[PDB]
């Protein structure tokens, strides 16, 4: 009926939090791990796996695992937001950034806005928060709360970990190299977009 | 000669008197620490 | 020689004190020497150019 | 404990203290005086019964 | 290794919809009859597939099968809001006896509308919309959009299946007693279901 | 009690590179000092 390596995969005792965690849309990692540490062992067992419920296990030239859901996928879809791949994008800057190695992976929300505001620009970034923004403070905060939530969003989806005594600080998961996607080539970034939703990986909202 | 080394170098010290104070004060509970380790 | 007492007493933990340290520092060391392990083939060997 | 909190609290603030003993009859009566002259000293409150 | 019957049951071709269904959290009624026979056969192996989950795959004794999710569930949850519990309970009492003297089976977003805004309390609706609200027919016009999202959640679940048009008019399925009390033979399911809605 | 005794005291170290420079510099003149003192 099965593969023996693919029935191996499925009776293990962490393929359970795998499968699960990936259908509510968490992703694979290095942090995620429970995730992560046996599906390198089963990656195309797990892959032809999911494609029977019309879903992709895609990896990257990066170690990171991520679920994408097809047209006729039968796990239904959803898609994140502009502001959830900025972060996203800053968190794999940080995760590859060497310098911040001695961070030892630990990282505290306040690290992430100033990277955030110091490499993008922040009226332009704030016109999506709220539209009507106009360099207000109030709408500065209001992005910064944004940015808390959709770290916690992150959270929910596999990519940042908050720590037991500290929802403040964080660890990164590698799924973080999910959001460059449009830069894991040296191909342009709108033709390989066009090929993640080609292959369903990403979409414009 | 060693105008160059320390310019090329680079360092600082700045000690206002909050911080200057918040620096004998870690001092003094290290002197009282168990382990000497002080947590953030 | 109460006084001595608290030399006595504070003498002890100092010394305790460093070897805690002794050890504390590398239980840090190793645990960061993992990180930077974990760092060369979770940023460079994916990233090798 | 107290010691030890003793520089993060202001001496302004001499923190409340506060113990219990149950089954008090087991103890003499010095037993029971000596344990309220030490409360006291310590400034230390008791719940006996 | 793994039981040789569960790998023929996972590795059985209705297993990849029903498993989606299931995670999504759609149930599983007697009218899904490849799906509910499926189940019948292979329960005894996909309760401990899922139950490997810590979620329990519970046949309802209307014989509808469902993923009760546990607190450890690895799969995190979602949970049907405030105004989905009562228009779930609406909803079993628009399915419940008295229906069938009123609507015969198929109900129309109008009829779910007029119990819900004739038996709620009007705290509960102004708690659904907003507390400042009173009655405005734009209060009225953002509810009904609710019980639109709502009652299509609920689709989404296998707890109403819609009739193919665009008109919100639909029947509900057994399923849907999960929302109400359990049934007594000699209670009178009117009562028991509006001492739960009030 | 030490918070006030800071505060009264009113004391603080800094150095910019050109002090901090100036600093090591008059440090090994000291080192190779006849007597140890530095005239102005």
């Amino acid at each position: 009926f099965m593969p023996v390596k693919l029935a191996q995969a499925l009776a293990n005792s962490l393929f359970p939090e795998l499968d699960s965690q990936l259908r509510a849309g968490r992703h694979i990692g290095i942090d995620d791990l429970d995730n992560h540490a046996f599906l390198m062992d089963f990656q195309e067992q797990l892959e032809e796996f999911y494609a029977r419920y019309n879903v992709e296990l895609i990896r990257a030239p990066e170690g990171f695992f991520y679920l994408r859901p097809r047209s006729t996928t039968l796990i239904p879809r959803s898609v994140l937001s502009e502001l959830d791949m900025m972060v996203g994008k800053i968190l794999c800057y940080l995760y590859l950034s060497p310098e911040r190695l001695a961070n030892q992976g630990i990282f505290t929300s306040q690290e992430l806005y100033e990277e955030l505001i110091s490499l993008a620009d922040e009226g332009k970034l704030m016109k999506f928060v709220n539209q009507r923004s106009s360099g207000s403070d109030l709408d500065k905060q209001k992005l910064q709360e944004k940015v808390r939530t959709t770290l916690n969003r992150l959270r929910r989806l596999g990519m940042v970990y908050f720590l037991p005594n500290n929802n403040n600080k964080f660890t990164i998961t590698e799924a973080v190299f999910r959001f460059g996607a449009d830069v894991r080539s040296g191909d342009d970034p709108r033709e390989i977009q066009l090929r993640m939703i080609r292959d369903g990986e990403a979409m414009p909202v | 000669e060693l105008v160059s080394w320390a310019r090329k170098n680079d360092f600082s010290i700045s000690l206002p008197v909050e911080r200057l104070a918040f620096l004998m004060a870690i001092a003094v509970l290290n002197s009282e620490r168990l382990d000497g380790e002080m947590s953030e | 020689s109460e006084l001595v007492d608290k030399l006595v007493f504070d003498l002890q933990s100092k010394l305790d004190r460093i070897i805690s340290w002794g050890q504390q520092a590398i239980d840090l060391w190793i645990g960061y020497d993992r990180h930077v392990h974990k760092f060369i083939r979770t940023a460079i060997d994916m990233d090798k150019n | 404990w107290e010691e030890e909190s003793r520089r993060l609290r202001g001496k302004d603030i001499s923190p409340c203290r506060l113990l219990f003993l149950d089954q008090a009859a087991r103890l003499d009566a010095k037993s029971i005086a000596t344990l309220f002259e030490l409360c006291e000293r310590l400034q230390m409150q008791l719940i006996i019964a």
